[PDB]
């Protein structure tokens, strides 16, 4: 899996891990830490991930489990392709079985680029 | 009457509540139980996520009727 620093940036620094990426932070205060909407924002355009708790149930298609604990983020990978459906699959609460097929395609750098910047006005970019 | 919550980790919660009963009380409720801010609940029942000031009647939750309890997130 990943796990970050702790520096304030950690949960874009999970994003950009699941779509291969880095990111470079100015400083990221916790206003403007990474949180469930923005993670899935980023989930529409490559939905890979469950976001959830130490615990809480991975969609069974899920490549990775990013998961939000005591306020530090990290991933882990786990058993599926990558290859969820929707927001109860982000969410950890469909009815989905383990399903083959095509890898991923991950965000590209760019369009990560703009989510990232934009969410911490200017503060955190990808590399 | 009674109804359910399920929670992330598979856990189910009873709650005693009434249909008039607004989806923050219902959120003051798990919170008794489980220790979850009412801030960082969100409750979802038939694909959609419940707004506060609703009832359980507003989204015709009956009894014994199961919610989803997912969480707003942030941190690292
Ligand atoms: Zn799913």
């Amino acid at each position: 899996g990943y796990n970050p620093p702790g520096d304030g940036a950690c949960g874009y620094r999970c994003l950009a891990f699941m779509n291969g990426a880095t990111v470079v932070s100015a400083g990221c205060s916790s206003d403007l830490w990474c949180d469930d909407e923005l993670a899935y924002r980023v989930f529409q355009l490559s939905p890979t991930f469950t976001v959830t708790i130490p615990g809480g149930r991975v969609c069974p298609n899920a490549k990775y489990a990013m998961i939000c604990d005591k306020q530090h983020w990290r991933v882990k990978r786990a058993k599926g392709v990558g290859l969820c459906l929707d927001e109860s699959c982000f969410r950890g609460i469909c009815n989905c079985q383990r399903m083959s097929g095509p890898p991923p395609a991950p965000v590209s750098a760019a369009v990560l680029d703009h989510i990232l910047e934009a969410a911490t006005f200017g503060n955190v970019r990808v590399v | 009457m009674q109804i359910f919550v399920k929670t992330l980790t598979g856990k189910t919660i009873t709650l005693e509540v009434e249909p008039s009963d607004t989806i923050e009380n219902v959120k003051a409720k798990i919170q008794d139980k489980e220790g979850i801010p009412p801030d960082q609940q969100r409750l979802i029942f038939a694909g959609k996520q419940l707004e506060d000031g609703r009832t359980l009647s507003d989204y015709n939750i009956q009894k014994e009727s199961t919610l989803h309890l997912v969480l707003r997130l942030r941190g690292x």
